[PDB]
């Protein structure tokens, strides 16, 4: 999972 | 506050992503890389068959299209070299205009991540090590050599970031977790003549450079670092120096500010930080666009800006490392730079607003009104 | 390769 | 004790 495109 | 025409600073859009043709699917942090503002480098997964667009912001923003097999893809922050890794495990680094290979090799563990130290070096991280390469070293076969082994605080993070010093002795990895609803940041501080690392809290670091009064034409090296509290929602950024030499007599304080969170922007974190070491500037971005501009000497913010509506994943120097350009969720990417030229007329208007105010407190308590 |  | 102050 991308955290920085949450 | 304040309006962009009122800011010192200047505005830029280096490019529409989307007007050249790019899907938003591929504009994310893992699909779309920013080394520097030479190139933008978009990894398009679409049908087995991937693609990679360069796209050359210098020369007039010309996309080179070319079809690739990996899962990841970098471009070099100045040369036209692009490196290409697929499995996390197969990495091939090629220059595009000798239509040579630089590197080939296969590491043992997968790499997670990896970005551009300097012109020189690319450095990597595993699930587990730290390395670098000399990926012009004329070894082709050659695996990076180990820097050294991740520090706990990194686990079960997600690794964003790796930034060193001029000297290549002193290194920042940033990864970040998901934390009481919000985004919390750890960074492994790694210390190369010492073989030492430190674990602390943030989600931006960077190393830089600053002269101090008495030190002559010689410079002091100061690591700055971002976080905001995934608890508190406290934000803070902090200036340190590191390996004073004593033969200077002037040494940086230690210099921690507090960076500002509108009410509307509880879940919002900083996402990247650029020092421009000429006009002693820290640029500190934050994911939802808000910019601040602090002071480099005595960390304080000299303003705050909303530079975009839409999120940034993604931030780089601009111009040659005097400001930050970063890519927005839209595909916009957007260049924030001081301009000495424009910091006279707001100094002007400042100064007609602290008179005002006078007048307004003498219309008050304050002593006037003759 | 990974290219060409 | 620490590298740094932080």
């Amino acid at each position: 999972q991308d955290l920085l495109d949450l | 506050a304040m309006a962009m025409s009122d800011l010192p600073i200047e505005f830029t859009e280096l490019v529409d992503l989307m007007s050249l043709g790019i899907s938003p699917q591929f504009l994310d942090f893992r699909s779309t890389t920013f080394e520097s503002d030479h190139f933008v480098t978009v990894r398009e997964t679409k049908d087995g068959t991937n693609s990679v667009a360069i796209v050359d912001l210098a020369k007039g923003n010309e996309v080179t299209r070319k079809n690739m097999g990996g899962d990841s893809a970098i471009m070099h922050p100045s040369q036209m070299v692009i490196s290409v890794r697929a499995n996390g495990t197969i990495v091939q680094i090629f220059n595009l205009e000798t239509k040579s290979k630089l590197k080939s090799f296969t590491l043992d563990e997968p790499v997670i991540f990896w970005r551009w130290l300097s012109e020189t070096t690319l450095g990597f991280v595993t699930a587990r090590s730290i390395l670098t390469s000399n990926v012009f070293d004329g070894n082709v076969n050659a695996k990076p050599q180990l820097l050294t082994l991740r520090h706990a605080n990194l686990n079960n993070t997600q690794i964003i970031n790796f930034v060193a010093n001029k000297n290549l002795d002193w290194f920042a990895v940033v990864g970040i977790l998901q934390e009481n609803g919000r985004i919390a940041g750890r960074i492994q501080l790694f210390s190369k003549q010492r073989n030492i690392s430190q674990a602390i809290d943030g989600h931006v670091a960077i190393f830089t450079n600053i002269l101090l009064e008495g030190n002559g034409s010689t410079p002091v090296q100061v690591f700055v670092t971002g976080n905001r509290n995934a608890t508190t929602g406290a934000g803070e950024l902090r200036i340190i120096e590191i390996d004073h030499d004593a033969s200077l007599p002037s040494q940086y304080q230690k210099e921690t500010t507090d960076i500002f969170f509108p009410p509307d922007a509880t879940n919002d974190f900083p996402i990247a930080v650029q020092v421009s070491e000429k006009y002693g500037i820290i640029y500190l971005l934050t994911k939802y666009g808000f910019i601040h501009l602090y002071e480099l000497e005595t960390g304080t913010n000299l303003f705050v800006n909303r530079i975009t509506a839409e999120s940034v994943f993604t931030a780089a120097p601009y111009n040659h490392e005097n400001g930050i350009a970063c890519i927005n969720k839209k595909g916009q990417v957007l260049a924030v730079e001081i301009s000495t030229s424009q910091i006279v007329p707001y100094i002007l208007n400042k100064l007609s607003n602290v008179a005002l105010a006078l007048i307004v407190a003498t219309r008050g308590g304050l002593p006037g009104a003759d």
